């Protein structure tokens, strides 16, 4: 019982701005995991992963969605540049790495995320650990049947006077470490990462356009042409040897990314076209679109930065003007210098706060608000020093 | 050969003829010279080997590539890796590039040049296309298309090694 796109796009639209094409896209192949598990055995063998080639500029989406679409899935996922294996040409490293790493932070997590469903259980026990070192009427009976029998009584309020008020909290630490330990089984753990990278795992491969060929030169294009070569069978299907098990790539799925500025997909081993049945674009990303980001997203950087504020008991505002005013300062650097998207909004806002981020301990109690007057007393100058830009900025 | 670009109000072309010269002889007489590039947003003119052509326009649409479109950036790009690189350098050829922007020339010696009124004419006719352009682009309200194409035919008149097979390509915003 999984979403249905509409609703995966919604999703992710409560993190990243614009880019529908995208998120529509990346949504068809989450859906279509839960449309294969619904057919017959027969069809769920030949029904493969629908692998993705995003096609845009740099910081304008392309990583976060394929981030928040695993997020989402609650799916193990894995972040890899794809020229890492052109250095293979002098020892670099062999893409089964890639099933490897995956498989490694697949375990991280279903380790992570069944040591926590048990950090609160393991901290009950533990008292019951702790209230039977300080009232010990254990066995089988002990005094009446019914109305003597709890004898919760004074453990009770024994336990109580404890927990709100060697050492009992020392000990129970130690007792923590020692009951969670004492309730995990590290074999179906072994395996439940197993089974995750294999039905949902989420691969993400940057940089797709800079294996390609150009007229460049024979050896270049051999590096390059034979990272490709050595992806087809992650993509087409194979067995990977992982230090914790034998993995299936026959389902991962594949989100490739890449500019083409240089090299069009259609420069692609075949192979590899054929398995990157999916293409979309993502467009650059406008000032206003800047202007969005910095504010809408529900974990906006703006919403970090007031949060992290308030830890130092500072209210901090920002002003339309002033978020309007940050977003153009951003623009304009990425144009008179170099572009490099949604990243340099994190680079001018956080120039734009050091005087306060620093002050701020000291302002405690304070109603700080940036405005367009601040911003432009603060970033302006730099903004237009061109090279004093592309140190600072 | 010759190329001609010109480029007035919202159009800006690229016309070269087709001849094509071996010693004294006519190797061939409809040789394409102008081609669009870049999903068609590029429109570039080359004097010089057929194939030479081919391979550095690729690389060139291969700056444009990431380098948003920047056209003189990554036109500088290309002269870089075109004056540098054993097998680029290898290859000889008049490159005449235009685009919405703006049109330039791009050569072997790494050079990236722009004329005044964004006017190529390049090829052993370029002067003749270019005087010619001249004299119309200054008292005459005739289009990018017209002068260019008139430019051209007034060269191949007087160059021994130009024709009067056209290639035109234009760009209009």
């Amino acid at each position: 019982s999984e979403m249905t796109p509409r609703e995966i796009v919604s999703e992710l639209d409560k993190h990243i701005i614009g880019q529908d094409n995208a998120k529509r896209s990346v949504a068809i192949a989450l859906r279509n995991r839960w449309r294969r598990m619904q057919l017959n055995e027969e069809l769920r063998h030949e029904v493969t992963p629908k692998n993705i080639l995003m096609i845009g500029p740099t910081g304008v989406g392309k990583t976060e969605i394929a981030r928040r679409l695993a997020k989402l899935a609650n799916a193990p996922f894995i972040k890899v540049e794809a020229t890492k294996f052109t250095e293979v040409g002098y020892v670099g490293k062999e893409v089964d790495s890639i099933i490897r790493d995956l498989t490694d932070a697949a375990v991280k997590m279903v380790r992570v995320q069944a040591i926590e469903k048990n950090r609160y259980r393991a901290e009950e026990l533990a008292e019951e650990r702790i209230l039977d070192v300080l009232i010990p009427p254990a066995k089988n009976n002990w005094g009446q049947t019914e109305q003597q029998q709890e004898p919760s009584a004074a453990r009770q309020a024994f336990r109580k006077k404890l927990r709100e008020g060697l050492k009992i909290k020392d000990a129970m630490k130690l007792l923590i470490e020692e009951e969670a330990a004492k309730l995990v089984n590290p074999e179906e753990l072994k395996q439940d990462a197993i089974d995750a990278v294999e039905q949902h795992g989420i691969v993400f491969i940057d940089e797709i356009d800079k294996i390609c060929k150009r007229g460049e030169s024979s050896g270049p294009d051999v590096s390059r042409e034979g990272v490709q070569r050595d992806l087809l069978p992650l993509v087409e299907g194979c067995t990977v040897s992982t230090k914790h098990g034998m993995v299936k790539t026959d389902h991962i799925l594949f989100i490739a990314s890449g500019a083409f500025q240089i090299a069009k997909p259609s420069d692609l081993i075949p192979e590899l076209q054929g398995r990157l049945p999916i293409r979309v674009e993502l467009q650059a990303l406008t000032t206003s679109d800047f202007e969005r980001i910095l504010t809408e997203p529900n974990a906006s950087i703006t919403v970090q930065y007031k949060a992290l504020m308030a830890t130092e008991g500072v209210n901090i505002e920002f002003t339309d003007s002033g978020i309007k005013r940050i977003a153009e300062a951003a623009w304009q650097v990425n144009e008179s210098t170099e572009n490099i998207g949604a990243r340099r909004l994190h680079t001018v806002l956080e120039r734009l706060m050091e005087e306060i981020s620093y002050d701020a301990s000291d302002l405690s109690g304070q109603n700080i608000t940036i405005d367009a007057d601040y911003v432009s007393k603060h970033l302006d100058a730099l903004v237009a020093d061109e090279d004093l830009s592309r140190f600072i900025l | 050969t010759t190329i001609v670009s010109v480029r007035r109000n919202g159009h800006v072309v690229i016309a070269g003829d087709g001849q094509a010269t071996l010693g004294n002889t006519v190797m061939k007489g409809n040789v394409k010279k102008v081609r669009r590039l870049y999903n068609d947003k590029v429109i570039a003119g080359f004097a010089g080997g057929t194939a030479d052509a081919f391979t550095l326009f690729e690389l060139f649409e291969r700056k444009l590539e990431m380098h948003q479109g920047h056209l003189v950036k990554a036109a500088v790009e290309l002269a870089k890796d075109w004056r540098t690189d054993r097998m680029l350098r290898k290859l000889e050829a008049l490159l005449a590039v235009a685009d919405e922007t703006a049109s330039l020339i791009i050569t072997g010696n790494g050079d990236v040049v722009q004329p005044e009124n964004d006017l190529i004419a390049i090829g052993s006719g370029g002067p003749y296309a270019q005087a010619a352009a001249r004299a119309l682009l200054e008292n005459t309200e005739l289009s990018a298309r017209e002068i260019a194409e008139k430019a051209l035919d007034i060269a191949g008149d007087i160059c021994i090694y130009t024709n009067h097979f056209h290639t035109i390509e234009e760009l209009s915003y």
